[PDB]
């Protein structure tokens, strides 16, 4: 369908982390990782854990601090052609409930795969360097910024 | 009517999986994967955790 | 504001379960929408798409391959259900030409066979006047036999003729108010009056709903534009009061105008603008008011004179009064509606008056007659029969739908009925199925709405018997068990 | 400093983080460059309703002189055609744009009333649902043969055509090199869409030369922006406001030079120029293939509402899924489709027509040559053109008043002009007041000859 | 309880301030009340 069918909006993906259900969905995906993960039979309950914390930060990573535009044509002209969907959010409003959640997941999977690991320090390194690299884009002070020119267009 | 019965619950799972517009290898693909995943967790389920979920499906047929 | 009338609406939310399972289809079809570009992309799989010619692949690629994302992996599957094509009059049946793919929906062949007789819940014919036979028909024959089809010049210019007097006179008179104008498209009428009257320095307030063609005028003008939600009075009057007291954003001065957007029944929807609510807080702002009845000129109120005679208020409260002819009297136009000294400013300063061709002369003869019956100028009591009949339709088909165990949305007195499908697969499933039951449907899919919400829209007519109904509800209904798409938790 | 980093290294973790935490805000405060008050103050709920009751809108409508010329209208008693009646007096109609005379041809009533008979008058709803006939998808493949492409789409509405055409593939960041003295529907097209506008002289490539090297200049400022921007040329066939004809070739060179593509508009060349009436490509010869997109109305020519964009299936496939004239909005009726097919096949059948139309305009425009009071703008190969006033006076509303008084004038002897119209306030370019002449291949001889002679007569006793 | 508080007692110090400076981290997103509309404007 076309965009402004049947609802006024301009942007429609600004929305789509609002709906009713996507948290709930969201925290059931990454359960269900977590159950894949386990199900393998010759790796450790350590290496399950920090393989789950990785694979989730990178794929949020790719999915909301890389892809930038929006997947359907939209009638504002292309205003959001250069954004990423981190910064599409909410429409640019800084703090939300949806901003602060995504903010706050991967911290406490940190918390848990520090845990399970028995606070080994080469799973340390990589869990602290994964929640970094999730953890930096999410201020607002890097909002519409890119470094040494990568990812601009 | 178990046939048919079955059928319609494959027809309900091609329309909440969302295979139901996806080519035919498209949904081979998935199948693959799925029944992959299944028995593999099985598998590792029998070799590391206790049977006794075994023992409460048993009591269940019996 | 006073409802002389009870109020009743339901917007019933979605299940949970069925949320989850909406998100598990979406997500599976992103992944292989991915997988699919990957293997585009290295050409292992042949695309079946057209490209640039070879003497400008030096040129900037004309597309952004990503907009398309959704047209190729979601739009493609399920491209079968829109563009129909029919070869008869848009009645209570129609005749669709019957088309074959091969190609999984990239390209479409038409078999020789046509479906004959199936039953029209797509189409706009609120009071069916879409006959191929009739009194209107003959006069239409009659005035194109000597009038011609199409004039070749603009109003101001030679283009202006009688028969266009004749009908703004008619208008003028059906609505009530002192004059109006007619223009020969719907979409023009917002998009090249809209401008006119409010310029940059002054607020829209739009609502949550709006049409594309309100949405075009309202940006095409420089003014600031506000969205409020959706028949939400207290986020209509928050608005107001913030606009009022803060000023410009820029510069704190008073805004010059303050214009309120509003359509009388919304047709995705299905709900009814709440008028007196509206009028209350634009008689205490002072504010104007822009009503678009495209949807609601011909299928409400008791005569069919709008929305306003369904509510009893008075046609002089309403600023800018908008319409379309193309949905109830069965003729493509457009009007707007007003006081005398507005028809005058816009006779004088809008776009299509100056720089586009006037209605044809058929079209204006189809709407003249089509509202003279309408009206009882005819003096048979037919055009008074179609409002009860369609009424009576109305009531008898959402009530039985309710209560099978759908979700339905909207007020209980509008024609257009959304039923809720809440799947990607089920719209596409639900198309076919009622196409293969001799149904016609309009399904609307994910872009166009919120991602939870996929409907499938009826327009029910007063050309439609009870027997047609009932047919419709016996399919509906064995469709519904074959789709579990009763996920009503009050009734089942 | 060996001793430093050894003493560093030997002192506990706690320390050192504790004096990176310290160095973080070290810099927070260095780049702290906002400087606050803490002063906050509230309005008082007396204030905000005092403000509410003391603000006044303006009127919606301003008050309109009643002086304005626009607000009389031409009241036609009968079909706009060759011996109309204007104001109720009989006059010969040189104002109305029906070039090949199709609107009064027996043919095209018969196919709109068969159609009319077969579907009825309204579509009842858009493209996508149950809004498409067969007779739409004829129409698109007549005009696809006729044009000798491989695609076309067609619009309820002539504005709507270019105004929706031209957004849907112009964005935000864009360059479109337009021409000065384009119509509305084009300016309102260009609007629509965010790109940035840069205007030439009218029918100067000197120009469009120049701000082509000037983009070339700035791309090789920035290559990585320069390698995202598309690059669109907006002309028309032959211009609306001054019916002068555009040098094609010229245009595909600097086109083939600098990457830029190229939008056509043709609604008044389309069925006036070339052999066959294919537009000024064909006058020109010039290849169907190498201009974009070509976009034109039914109503002028082919006397009958609508409008349609030509090209290959790349670029007009697009328009189906985001032209808004298209999306959101009801088909074209049957009988205007029919009547559309009917007038296609009339000016495929006998191709001599466009030729006495070309020598129509040639008589017309040699006799009229010689007017004191007014000059003639235009080409000898237009079927439309102006007469403007050859010494303007200081302000337009006497050039308006001279020129309607002139109209009126040859009105009362039997010859019905009409005064080009314009918003005053919108326009980018606003051309002069002018009277809009218009030939058709109805108009014999003799006529030309009377009209010449009997506006000559009024603008030299009206000037003087 | 007991076992994660002997867990925590077992881990390293600057891991368990990492933990604590989140935290903190986490309490400040909690109590950020304030929606900042981050936007710039200035005259013409
Ligand atoms: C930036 C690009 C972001 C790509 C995200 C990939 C997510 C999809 C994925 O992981 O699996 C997809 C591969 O997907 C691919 O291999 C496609 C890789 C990008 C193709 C771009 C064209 C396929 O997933 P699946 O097993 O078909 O389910």
């Amino acid at each position: 369908m076309n965009v402004g069918t049947a609802h006024s909006e301009v942007n429609p993906n600004t929305r789509v982390m609002n709906s009713r259900g996507i948290w709930l969905s969201y925290v059931l995906a990454i359960g269900l990782l977590h159950i894949v993960l386990l199900s393998i039979p010759f790796v450790s309950v350590p290496v399950v854990w920090t393989l789950t914390n990785l694979i989730h930060n990178m794929g949020m990573y790719i999915f909301l601090h890389t892809v930038k535009g929006t997947p359907f044509e939209t009638p504002d002209q292309g205003k959001a052609r250069l954004l990423t969907h981190w910064e599409q959010m909410d429409y640019g409003v800084q703090f939300t409930a949806s901003r602060k959640f995504l903010t706050i997941t991967p911290i406490v999977l940190y918390f848990l795969t520090s845990f399970y690991t028995k606070y080994d320090q080469i799973h340390f390194v990589l869990n602290t360097v994964s929640l970094m690299s999730v953890l930096i884009p999410k201020l607002p002070q890097l909002h519409g910024v890119r470094i040494f020119g990568i990812n601009k267009y | 009517r178990a046939w048919k019965q079955m059928s319609w619950f494959y027809y309900q799972y091609l329309l909440v999986t969302a295979l139901y517009m996806l080519e035919p290898w498209e949904r081979t693909v998935f199948n693959s994967m799925l029944v992959s995943i299944v028995g593999m967790a099985l598998y590792t389920g029998y070799v590391f955790m206790p049977q006794h979920i075994m023992a409460i499906l048993h009591y269940f047929e019996i | 504001g006073l409802y002389k009338r009870p109020f009743n609406e339901a917007f019933e939310e979605t299940p949970m379960l069925v949320a989850v399972l909406t998100y598990v289809g979406y997500g599976v079809l992103t992944l292989f929408g991915y997988l699919r570009d990957f293997l585009r992309y290295w050409r292992i799989e042949k695309c079946h798409h057209a490209t640039e010619r070879e003497e400008q692949k030096d040129f900037v690629s004309l597309y952004q391959d990503f907009e398309n994302f959704y047209t190729r992996n979601l739009y493609m599957r399920i491209r079968d259900n829109w563009n129909r094509p029919i070869c008869s009059v848009p009645g209570a049946r129609v005749d669709i030409m019957e088309r074959q793919s091969h190609d999984y929906n990239w390209s479409f062949k038409y078999t020789g066979n046509i479906i004959k007789g199936v039953i029209n819940m797509g189409s706009y014919n609120y009071l069916g006047f879409a006959r191929n036979t009739g009194s209107c028909q003959e006069a239409a024959a009659k005035v194109l036999e000597e009038y011609g089809a199409g004039v070749c010049s603009t109003r101001q210019e030679i283009g202006n003729l009688d028969k266009h007097e004749e009908l703004e006179e008619l208008v003028a008179r059906f609505l009530g108010v002192e004059a109006a104008m007619a223009y020969g498209m719907g979409f023009a009428t917002n998009s090249m009056n809209i401008p006119a009257l409010v310029g940059k320095g002054c607020l829209i307030l739009s609502d949550e709903l709006n049409h594309a063609s309100l949405v075009l005028g309202a940006r095409l003008s420089g003014a600031t534009i506000r969205i409020f939600k959706h028949n939400n009075m207290q986020s209509l009057e928050k608005l107001l009061k913030d606009a009022i007291v803060y000023g410009q954003p820029r510069t704190r001065r008073p805004w010059k105008k303050i214009l309120i957007l509003v359509e009388g029944i919304y047709s995705m929807e299905g709900s009814i603008v709440r008028l007196p609510e509206v009028i209350a807080l634009k008689k205490k702002y002072k504010a104007y008011l822009y009503l678009d009845e495209a949807h609601s000129i011909g299928a409400l109120g008791p005569t069919g004179r709008g929305v306003v005679e369904y509510f009893g208020l008075d046609p002089e409260d309403v600023d800018v009064m908008m319409g379309t002819f193309t949905k109830s009297f069965g003729a493509s136009g457009g009007y707007i509606g007003g006081k005398k000294e507005l028809i005058d400013y816009l006779r004088t300063h809008s776009h299509s008056a100056v720089y586009a061709t006037s209605l044809s002369p058929p079209v204006v003869e189809q709407i003249i007659t089509s509202m003279k019956c309408i009206m009882g100028q005819d003096g048979t009591s037919l055009g008074k029969e179609c409002v009860q009949q369609l009424a009576e339709n109305t009531r008898y088909f959402r009530r039985r739908l309710k209560e099978m165990g759908f979700i339905i949305y909207g007020n209980e007195d509008s024609p257009v009925v959304p039923l809720m499908l809440y799947m990607p697969a089920k719209i596409g499933a639900f198309g076919r199925e009622m196409l293969k039951r001799n149904i016609g449907v309009v399904v609307v899919g994910f872009p166009a709405t919120p991602i939870i919400e996929s409907r499938a829209r009826f327009c029910l007519s007063a050309a439609h018997t009870k027997e047609i109904l009932d047919t419709a509800l016996k399919e509906i209904d064995e469709v519904g068990d074959l789709l579990q798409l009763k996920y009503s938790r009050h009734r089942l | 400093l060996v001793e430093m980093v050894q003493a560093l290294y030997e002192a506990p973790a706690y320390h050192l983080i504790l004096e990176g935490i310290l160095i973080l805000w070290i810099i927070r405060l260095l780049f702290s460059k906002t400087y606050k008050l803490q002063e906050r103050s509230d309005l008082t709920v007396k204030e905000k309703e005092e403000l509410i009751e003391e603000w006044q809108p303006e009127p919606l409508v301003p008050p309109v002189p009643k002086d304005h010329p626009a607000l009389n209208y031409n009241i036609v008693s009968g079909p706009p055609s060759h011996k109309t009646v204007v104001n109720g007096k009989e006059c010969i109609n040189f104002a109305s744009f029906n070039f090949l005379g199709l609107l009064d041809n027996p043919r095209v009533k018969a196919a709109a009333l068969a159609s009319l008979k077969k579907y009825g008058v309204g579509t009842c709803g858009p493209r996508g649902f149950y809004g498409t006939f067969d007779v739409h998808l004829d129409l698109e493949d007549r005009l696809a043969k006729f044009m000798k492409t491989e695609e076309a789409i067609i619009y309820s509405y002539g504005f709507a055509t270019i105004a929706s055409a031209i957004p849907a593939y112009s964005k935000r960041g864009d360059i479109v090199f337009v021409d000065r003295a384009a119509c509305f529907a084009i300016q309102k097209g260009l609007q629509a869409s965010r790109s940035d506008i840069k205007l030439f002289k009218h029918n100067d490539m000197a120009d469009l030369e120049r701000l082509l090297k000037e983009q070339e200049i700035e791309d090789q400022k920035n290559p990585r922006k320069a390698r995202v921007t598309r690059r669109f040329i907006v002309v028309e066939g032959l211009y609306m406001n001054t019916g002068t004809i555009c040098p094609l070739p010229e245009l595909v060179k600097l086109k083939y030079k600098y990457k830029a593509r190229i939008f056509l508009e043709e609604s008044l060349s389309f069925g006036v120029l070339g052999e066959h009436g294919r537009g000024v490509t064909e006058h020109y010869g010039i290849n169907i293939d190498d201009i974009d997109l070509i976009s034109a109305n039914m109503e002028n020519a082919l006397a009958s509402i609508g409008g349609f964009c030509c090209g290959r299936s790349f670029v007009i496939d697009h328009q189906r899924l985001s032209g808004q004239g298209y999306c959101f909005s009801a088909s074209l009726p049957p009988l205007l489709a029919a009547a559309a097919i009917e007038a296609l096949n009339i000016m495929e059948e006998n191709p001599g027509i466009f030729a006495v139309l070309k020598e129509k305009c040639g008589q017309i425009h040699k006799a009229l040559q010689g007017i004191s009071g007014l000059k003639v703008v235009g080409e000898s190969l237009s079927p439309a053109f102006h007469l403007q006033l050859e010494e303007s006076t200081g302000s337009r509303e006497q050039d308006v008043r001279l020129l309607q008084e002139i109209v009126d004038q040859c009105m009362n002897r039997s010859i019905a002009l009409t005064q080009a119209r314009y918003l005053e306030k919108e326009e980018k370019c606003l051309p002069p007041p002018s009277i809009r002449v218009v030939v058709t291949v109805e108009q014999t001889e003799e006529e030309l000859e009377r009209a010449a002679s009997t506006i000559k007569e009024v603008a030299q006793a009206v000037l003087l």
